[PDB]
């Protein structure tokens, strides 16, 4: 099991998981508040 | 000019600071480098050093002016 | 004149051309213990005989490919010389140069092309303009 | 012909002789280094410039170097 | 330098020029470059070791103890 | 006694410890990372087996268990393909109205404005219009509802894990000797007769049960809730009588060879189905039936365990002179004899073979399933069948390149000239200049007079001297041989005189007889062949005759040649022998698969650009009340083709407003991936055209600014290796113009297909 | 003619600006030799090299990533 | 002052594309958004000026916001990079992430201004340049 763990540390297993968790993050953003611009972020909704 | 003409400036900044990067780049490891210290005893214009020491394709200053033809023309 | 009989090959397209009978040739000569394939330096597989063979090659790098990769290395076969030879007729005897392999060290060997310096301390190009004298080559 | 040189820094290692395609080099005796030997070329005539010898050379930088030079019929490794 | 020292090679070069490396051993004949260095770092032929001359090394840190 | 199972038992512990361990199949690479170049030769030897160990049953083992694996990976694209199609699609809205419903099986979220590519493929759905022909086939298979496809997606999960296990079981707890990877007889008579014989007998035991009697109803007109389930026809008997009366007299004239009785069901009628515009799935039947006996007997043929049958190795050395036919002696007196010590240890040789008959499968797939459209709205169908020749010609020439590749592996490993000596494939390797020789100026023959000719009409049409072109209209070049063949073919079935009277309608209406029309559009005509015709298959045979010689000289040539004698030793896969010599770059077998790549690339795109726009200028169109064809180019293509501002002009320019214009509608996305691609064409350039000792010294100075503020990493930064440049350059090259094409052909057939 | 001059013009000028630094770069080579420019500010560009690549190489990787990711964002 | 871009509630091209919008997420709020506080060009599109003293807010805080960020993700790798190289097999731990030393590493990052402040005050942000590899001149 411990062998599975430093397989879970490899480069491009860490890689993938930042990726997936980062495109998580802005997936979400994007659903939650399509349309930010600049001039825009942190503005109240009309 | 508009929002249009200035991605274009841009681009084209892009385009002269790559292509002076190539030619300076050839320029002042023209005498040497880590790869090939000894460079100046073989002339402006050489194929290579051979594929040892990884691989010395391209390494020549006479290549470095060879690839910045292509960003010249782009 | 070479003695040794050539081994038994049926014909190849990778043979000698017009240069070997008008410039220069090779031919290397060794002897087996027995009767056994190898491969021609050129391509299609050739049964070298139970004696002393000769071969002639286009170039002498198909010498030192077949004696030193395939003789040595893989038949254990020791003796194997290579000539160059002219179309005049002279033969000369080019490897081994001594009778010794180059790669072990023997006496009354002279330094060659030999540079008493290490190679970061060649002259800039700039010093030796209009002399003819390469960086390398100064003293 | 090509011009293979030879440098001080040389330790005899033997291994740009046993890479060399066309037997351009040979083991002489020496005594820079502590294995009392040194490359030496005195078949550049046969140089062909593969620059398999470089490749073979453990020391750094290079104590061989080829220079590539007038083209010859066997330099250029032609059978024709 | 001596066996054990930490040195900054100074051969203008080497793959390892103005780097650190550590003296593996020295020989004690009048050969050329008697200094064995080995680098953690391998060079473009993928060796870390090179001979060099006492002019050529730079002591930067004493051998332990 | 000879054919025996012969196992061992838990060879390799199941362990994930060499999980945390890469690069321990190999010995340079376990020991770690000291530079970039490191990770690199991981993914590249990765599944090299044979350079993990020299052992060949190991190596054997590691082929069987990785094909399970491969198997897998099939059978969960397979189930995805499945379920995706029972729960994300609009199936049962166009299996009501096939011919009005545009098929689609994406559906996108709606996040970034993405929901825009939910086309409207009508049904009262929103979506991606597929081009797989998914749908046709499965209504071809009698499926008609979702629930069907979603129990073959459980099954395919399911297959997936059963081949996994497989893998695993025959790698780690019972793994075969090599003794039984050897067995030739056995293996062919069990992949004969056992799958191809016994699949094709299960199929048509599918089809006569299931596909005919359901595609019978659904082409009488019958809604899709009155047809009965498939296992109804199985069942009540009754059923399966009134659709065919032949069945009312069961197995009965089977076993007494009356089969005459079985001619309701078992059809022999060629051309197409008027209904829908596929073949009949009764001629499919009898066609799945008559290659099941043809393949069981075949699996009859090889000698196992009881001295009937033939033996490989005695066939092979009997193959010599003077064994041979007359004007076939040259072979030599040796012949075929040694060439079975390739098979008992070359698995790349196998490969190479294997690969090359992928390819001319995949070619005859591309070939025979448009002119002879298989299943039901599949012909009328344009982006579909565009789609389905393109992907499978494609497929094909990977494949090819791939035989090519493996045959050059074979003879830097393990060719051994020992084993061959004045055998045919040594005298093949002892003249092989005068092979080459006599293939490059065949080249030079073929590219004059195919390409030039086309410079030729360009200057000519130029100069406004049309009567001087190549075309119909002045110097003609008929392509006599192939009319002669149109004309044979279609007077065998009656549309040599009458060879094949068994044949009511044309075998394709390709060669002539008639023309076939299912929804207002043409399913299949007659293709005229003419001096356009004439021209663009030279190309062909141009194009293909040069990636024959770059493919066909790096495999002659792979040992070694006058310039390098001894690249075997250097390698399958090395850069060069250095700048000597001249320069030998490029030299390896490698380089030449390499060069073959983008040869292929450039045959293959003639191929399909010479599909697209005949079909689209002399085929396929719209078909109004009186019988009048306009095509979708307006038959262009026999003025046009003949010069190659014609295709820079008609066909390259004109047929790529629909994904030049798709931004801001449903195709955009094919627009964006138009732009894809060209981006990942000129990327490659730069791999291409540069070599590494340029970006080694560009990082150097990268790594000083890194080492100068203490954050440079330990793995040294490398450039690419040569041979590693040359393979990021063509597969960024390929990438970028296949999916160039890709946009190119499913955006302008999503739109007026 | 606007159209051609202009064009004409520019890509002269191109070709001219790869011709300044490829006989920058043999200018190096053939005829710099450090001893007569030692100290100088010739010799000062040729020390801090390194410096001046990575910066230019900097330049064009910030201006090609977003230069091109605004195009496509667009 | 600038004539040429005007807010976009009161441009009638941005108007002609606000109602001409399909009414879906996409474009209900944010064309919204766009009306109140984006400056239209005569094109109708949402043009962003730098020559405004007011909105300066609008042009420092995504300017703030990356930089910190490229920051954060910057020193969290030198940082890291730092603390291998005591270890007896620094580039073993490059392929392996070290799951504790990422954690401190990333920690300290959150405060990376002061640190790189500190850093650069201190002499340790920048390591001499005799000090470092380079090539012969
Ligand atoms: C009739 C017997 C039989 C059948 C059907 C097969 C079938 C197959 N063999 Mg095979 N083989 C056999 C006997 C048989 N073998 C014998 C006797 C030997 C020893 C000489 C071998 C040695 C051998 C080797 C060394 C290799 C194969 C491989 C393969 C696969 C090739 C890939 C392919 O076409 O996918 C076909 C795709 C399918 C989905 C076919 C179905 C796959 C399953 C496993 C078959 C189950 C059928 C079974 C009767 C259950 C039927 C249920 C229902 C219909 C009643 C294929 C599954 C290759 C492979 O990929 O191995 C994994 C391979 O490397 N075989
Ligand atoms: C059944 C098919 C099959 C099989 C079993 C093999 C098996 C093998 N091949 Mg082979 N090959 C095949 C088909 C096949 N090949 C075909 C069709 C071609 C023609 C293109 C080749 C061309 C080829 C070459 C040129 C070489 C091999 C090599 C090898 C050996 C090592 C495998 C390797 O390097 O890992 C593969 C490792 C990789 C990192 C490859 C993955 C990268 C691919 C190219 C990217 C694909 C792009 C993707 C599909 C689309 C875009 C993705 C998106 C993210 C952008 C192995 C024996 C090598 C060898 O040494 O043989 C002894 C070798 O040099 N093959
Ligand atoms: C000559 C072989 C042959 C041909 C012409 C067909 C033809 C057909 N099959 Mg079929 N099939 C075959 C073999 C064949 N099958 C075998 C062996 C199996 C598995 C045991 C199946 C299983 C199968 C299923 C499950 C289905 C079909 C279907 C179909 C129809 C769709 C079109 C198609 O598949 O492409 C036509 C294919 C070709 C033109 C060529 C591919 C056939 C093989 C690969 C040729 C191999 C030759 C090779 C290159 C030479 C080998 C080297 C040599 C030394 C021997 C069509 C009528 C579908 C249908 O519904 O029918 C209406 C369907 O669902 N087939
Ligand atoms: C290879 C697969 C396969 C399978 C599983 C079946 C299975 C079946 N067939 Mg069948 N059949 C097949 C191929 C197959 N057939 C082929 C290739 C033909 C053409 C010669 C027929 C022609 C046929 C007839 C004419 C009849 C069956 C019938 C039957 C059913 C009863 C037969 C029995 O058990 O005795 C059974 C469901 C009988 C039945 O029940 O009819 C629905 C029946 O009357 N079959
Ligand atoms: C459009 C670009 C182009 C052209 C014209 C060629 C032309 C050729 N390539 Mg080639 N190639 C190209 C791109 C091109 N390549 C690219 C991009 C690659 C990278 C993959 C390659 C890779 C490649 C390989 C790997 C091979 C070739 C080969 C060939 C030759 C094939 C024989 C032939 O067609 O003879 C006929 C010649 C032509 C069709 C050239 C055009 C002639 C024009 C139309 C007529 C000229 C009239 C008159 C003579 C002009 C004289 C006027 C005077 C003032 C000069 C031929 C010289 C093969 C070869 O050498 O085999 C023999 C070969 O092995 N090429
Ligand atoms: C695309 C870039 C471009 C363009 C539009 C022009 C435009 C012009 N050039 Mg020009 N030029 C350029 C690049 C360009 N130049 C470059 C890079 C060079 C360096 C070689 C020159 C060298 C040059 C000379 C020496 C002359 C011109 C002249 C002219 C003018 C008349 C020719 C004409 O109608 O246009 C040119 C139209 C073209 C289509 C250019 C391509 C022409 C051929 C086909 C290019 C290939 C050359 C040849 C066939 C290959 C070798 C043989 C015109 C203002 C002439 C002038 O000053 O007028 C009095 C003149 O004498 N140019
Ligand atoms: C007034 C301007 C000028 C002058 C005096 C020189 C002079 C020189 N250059 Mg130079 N150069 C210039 C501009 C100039 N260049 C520009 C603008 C560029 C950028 C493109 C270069 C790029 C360049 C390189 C890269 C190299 C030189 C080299 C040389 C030296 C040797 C010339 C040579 O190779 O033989 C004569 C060479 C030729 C005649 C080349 C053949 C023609 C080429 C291939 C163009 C193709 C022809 C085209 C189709 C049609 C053009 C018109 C036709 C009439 C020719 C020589 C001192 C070389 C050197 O010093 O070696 C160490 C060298 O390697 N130059
Ligand atoms: C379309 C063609 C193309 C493109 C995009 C590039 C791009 C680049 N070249 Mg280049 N080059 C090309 C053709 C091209 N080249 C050709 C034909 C030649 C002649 C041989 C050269 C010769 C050349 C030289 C000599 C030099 C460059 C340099 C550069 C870089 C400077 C620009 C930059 O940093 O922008 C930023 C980078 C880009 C725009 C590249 C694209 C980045 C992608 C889009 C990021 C996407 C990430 C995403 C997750 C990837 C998906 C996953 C995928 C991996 C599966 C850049 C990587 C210079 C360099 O390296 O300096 C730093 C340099 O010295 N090139
Ligand atoms: C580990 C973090 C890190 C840091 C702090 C730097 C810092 C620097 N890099 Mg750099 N770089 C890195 C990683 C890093 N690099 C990686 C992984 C690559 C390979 C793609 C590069 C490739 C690269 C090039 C090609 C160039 C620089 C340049 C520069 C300098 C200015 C531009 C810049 O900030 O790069 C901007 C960033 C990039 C160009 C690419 C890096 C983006 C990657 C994905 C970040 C990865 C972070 C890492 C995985 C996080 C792990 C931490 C975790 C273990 C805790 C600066 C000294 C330039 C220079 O020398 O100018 C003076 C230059 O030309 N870098
Ligand atoms: C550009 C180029 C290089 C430089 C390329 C290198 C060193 C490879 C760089 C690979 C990078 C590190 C892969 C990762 C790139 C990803 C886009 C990063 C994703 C980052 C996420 C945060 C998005 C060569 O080394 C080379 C060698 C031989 C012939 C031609 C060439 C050649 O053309
Ligand atoms: S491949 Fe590269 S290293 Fe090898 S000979 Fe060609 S240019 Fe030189
Ligand atoms: S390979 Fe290098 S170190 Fe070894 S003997 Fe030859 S020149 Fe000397």
């Amino acid at each position: 099991m411990q062998h599975v763990f430093k397989y879970l540390t490899l480069a491009p297993v860490m890689a993938t998981f930042t990726m997936v968790a980062l495109s998580v993050v802005l997936i979400m953003l994007q659903i939650w508040f399509p349309g930010l611009q600049y001039g825009t972020y942190f503005k109240p909704t009309p | 000019i508009g929002p249009g003409d200035f991605y274009v400036h841009h681009a084209i900044a892009l385009g002269l600071h790559v292509t002076t990067l190539v030619l300076v780049k050839g320029a002042l490891d023209a005498r040497g480098s880590k790869l090939m210290p000894d460079k100046k005893d073989f002339g402006y214009a050489f194929p290579c050093d051979g594929p040892g020491r990884g691989g010395t394709c391209d390494i020549s200053a006479w290549d470095a002016s060879y690839l910045a033809v292509f960003w010249m023309l782009n | 004149t070479l003695e040794g009989q050539t081994p038994i090959f049926g014909g190849g397209t990778g043979g000698l051309l017009t240069k070997a009978e008008r410039e220069e040739k090779y031919v290397i000569t060794w002897t087996s213990p027995k009767e056994q394939v190898f491969e021609m330096p050129t391509g299609g597989s050739a049964i070298m005989r139970q004696g002393k063979n000769k071969l002639e090659i286009a170039r002498k790098e198909y010498g030192i490919a077949l004696g030193g990769q395939q003789l040595r290395a893989k038949f254990k076969i020791n003796d194997y010389k290579i000539y160059r030879v002219y179309p005049n007729g002279e033969t000369q005897m080019i490897h081994p140069a001594d009778g010794v392999f180059p790669e072990k060290v023997n006496q009354g060997r002279p330094k060659v092309r030999y540079v008493d310096r290490n190679i970061g301390s060649n002259p800039s190009p700039a010093k030796l303009k209009f002399s003819g004298v390469q960086p390398y080559d100064a003293p | 012909s090509h011009t293979v040189k030879i440098y001080d820094t040389c330790i005899g290692c033997t291994q740009c002789v046993r890479a060399c395609p066309t037997d351009v080099l040979e083991m002489v005796p020496w005594d820079g280094c502590k294995a009392a030997q040194i490359a030496s070329s005195p078949r550049t005539e046969d140089c062909v410039g593969c620059k398999r010898c470089e490749t073979a050379c453990p020391t750094d930088f290079l104590s061989i170097r080829v220079y590539l030079g007038a083209e010859t019929t066997r330099s250029m490794g032609l059978a024709y | 330098v001596e066996r054990g020292s930490k040195v900054r090679i100074l051969r203008r070069e080497s793959y390892w020029y103005q780097d650190v490396g550590l003296v593996a051993s020295v020989d004690k004949s009048g050969i050329k470059y008697p200094v064995i260095v080995r680098f953690d770092k391998v060079n473009y032929a993928g060796v870390n070791t090179n001979n060099f001359a006492d002019f050529e090394l730079l002591e930067i840190e004493k051998p332990k103890a | 006694q000879k054919v025996r199972v012969v196992v061992d038992n838990d060879p390799v512990p199941t362990s994930p410890e060499l999980w945390a361990k890469p690069g321990h199949f190999d010995r340079t690479l376990a020991r770690g990372p000291k530079t970039t170049t490191w990770i690199w030769n991981l993914h590249a030897n990765a599944h090299d087996f044979d350079t993990h160990t020299s052992d060949l049953e190991d190596i054997s083992r590691k082929i069987f268990a990785a094909h399970f694996g491969h198997l897998a990976v099939i059978f969960i694209w397979l189930s995805g393909m499945y379920f995706h199609g029972a729960k994300f699609s609009n199936f049962e809205a166009w299996m009501a109205n096939p011919t009005g419903v545009k098929p689609s099986a994406q559906v996108v979220w709606s996040l970034v404005g993405q929901d825009i590519l939910n086309a409207d493929v009508g049904g009262g759905f929103h979506g991606i219009q597929i081009t797989s022909g998914l749908f046709q086939l499965w209504r071809a298979a009698g499926i008609t509802n979702t629930f069907q496809l979603y129990c073959t997606a459980i099954g395919g999960l399911v297959m997936a894990a059963i081949m996994l296990f497989a893998g695993w079981f025959h790698y780690h707890k019972r793994a075969p000797k090599l003794e039984w990877f050897q067995n030739w007889e056995a293996m062919m008579n069990h992949h004969l007769a056992g799958l191809l014989g016994l699949g094709c007998l299960g199929w048509a035991g599918h089809q006569i049960h299931v596909a005919l009697p359901v595609n019978k109803l659904l082409d009488a007109g019958v809604a899709i809730k009155d047809i009965p389930l498939p296992h109804e026809f199985i069942l009540n008997t009754s059923l399966m009588a009134e659709l065919y009366p032949s069945f009312a007299k069961g197995l009965v004239p089977f076993f007494t060879l009356q089969w005459g009785q079985y001619a309701d069901f078992l059809t022999f009628k060629g051309g197409l189905n008027p209904v829908t515009g596929g073949l009949w799935l009764s001629d499919t039947a009898h066609h799945h039936l008559a290659l099941a006996v043809l393949f069981i007997v075949a699996g009859h043929f090889y000698r196992t365990n009881w001295g009937i049958g033939h033996s490989f190795k005695e066939m092979l050395d009997d193959a010599k002179s003077p064994n041979m036919l007359p004007f076939l002696n040259f072979i030599g007196p040796v012949g075929h004899e040694g060439l079975d010590k390739i098979f008992e240890t070359s698995w790349h040789a196998n490969l190479s073979i294997h690969l090359v008959q992928f390819g001319t499968a995949s070619l005859l797939v591309a070939h025979h399933m448009y002119a002879m459209p298989p299943y039901p709205y599949l012909a009328t169908d344009y982006a579909t069948a565009l789609s389905l020749f393109t992907h499978h010609v494609w497929i094909a020439g990977f494949c090819i390149v791939g035989g090519a590749a493996h045959a050059a592996i074979f003879m830097v490993r393990d060719y051994d000239p020992a084993h061959h000596v004045n055998n045919i494939l040594d005298r093949t390797l002892r003249h092989r200049d005068v092979i080459i020789s006599h293939l490059a100026w065949v080249c030079q023959f073929l590219g004059f007079h195919s390409f030039a000719m086309y410079c030729h009409n360009d200057t000519m049409r130029a100069f406004g001297r049309p009567q001087d072109m190549f075309s119909d209209t002045g110097i003609q070049l008929q392509p006599i041989f192939a009319q002669w063949i149109q004309h044979i073919h279609t007077a065998a079935v009656g549309a040599l005189g009458t060879t094949a009277p068994g044949i009511g309608a044309p075998v394709s209406y390709a060669w002539g007889g008639g023309m076939v029309a299912v929804g207002g559009k043409v399913a299949m005509m007659p293709i005229a062949l003419g001096t356009a015709d004439f021209l663009i298959h030279h190309i062909h045979a141009f194009t293909i005759h040069v990636t024959v010689l770059v493919l066909f000289k790096g495999v002659l040539f792979a040992r070694g040649s006058r310039l390098v004698p001894d690249k075997a030793n250097l390698g399958f896969r090395f850069p060069c022998d250095g700048p000597g010599r001249g320069g030998t770059c490029q030299v390896s077998a490698w380089d030449h698969v390499f060069l073959g790549l983008f040869w292929m690339y450039n045959s293959l795109s003639m191929v399909v650009f010479h599909f697209s726009w005949k079909m689209q200028s002399d085929v396929w169109g719209t078909v109004d009340s009186d019988g009048i064809v306009t095509h979708l180019t307006g038959g262009n293509f026999a003025t046009s083709s003949i010069t190659n501002n014609g295709w820079l002009r008609d066909f390259l320019w004109a047929q790529s407003a629909q994904v030049i214009q798709s931004y801001n509608s449903s195709l955009s996305a094919y627009g964006l991936m138009f732009l894809a691609g060209h981006f990942i064409f000129g990327f490659s350039l730069m791999f291409l055209f540069s070599g590494r000792g340029y970006w080694q010294e560009l990082i150097e100075s990268i790594v000083w600014a890194h080492n100068k503020l203490k954050v440079a990493p330990a793995i040294q930064p490398r450039a690419l290796s040569i041979v590693h440049g040359r393979a990021v350059g063509v597969a960024h090259y390929l990438l970028g113009g296949i999916v160039t094409t890709w946009a190119f052909f499913l955006a302008r057939m999503s739109a007026i297909g | 003619t606007q159209a051609a001059l202009y064009t004409h013009h520019q890509y002269i000028a191109g070709f001219l600006m790869v011709g300044a630094f490829s006989h920058a770069g043999i200018f190096w080579i053939r005829d710099y030799d450090p001893e007569q420019n030692k100290g100088n500010v010739l010799d000062r560009m040729l020390r801090h090299k390194e410096a001046i690549i990575s910066h230019l190489s900097w330049v064009s990787l910030f201006l090609g990533f977003h230069t091109l990711g605004l195009y496509v964002h667009n | 002052a600038n004539s040429t871009l005007v807010p976009c509630s009161k441009s009638p091209a941005f108007q002609a594309r606000m109602k001409n919008a399909p009414d879906t997420y996409y474009f209900n709020k944010p064309f919204k958004a766009y009306a109140k506080y984006e400056l239209c060009g005569t094109d109708g599109l949402p043009h962003l000026p730098l020559d405004r003293l007011d909105r300066a807010t609008d042009v420092l805080v995504p300017i703030g916001l990356f930089l910190y960020v490229a920051g954060f993700i910057g020193w969290s790798g030198r940082s890291y990079l730092r603390a291998t190289k005591s270890a007896s097999d620094p580039e073993m731990k490059e392929i392996f992430i070290d799951l504790p030393l990422a954690l401190q590493s990333i920690s300290k990052a959150v405060l990376w201004p002061l640190l790189a402040l500190q850093e650069f005050l201190s002499g340790d942000l920048t390591a001499r340049d005799e000090e470092i590899p380079i090539s012969p001149r």
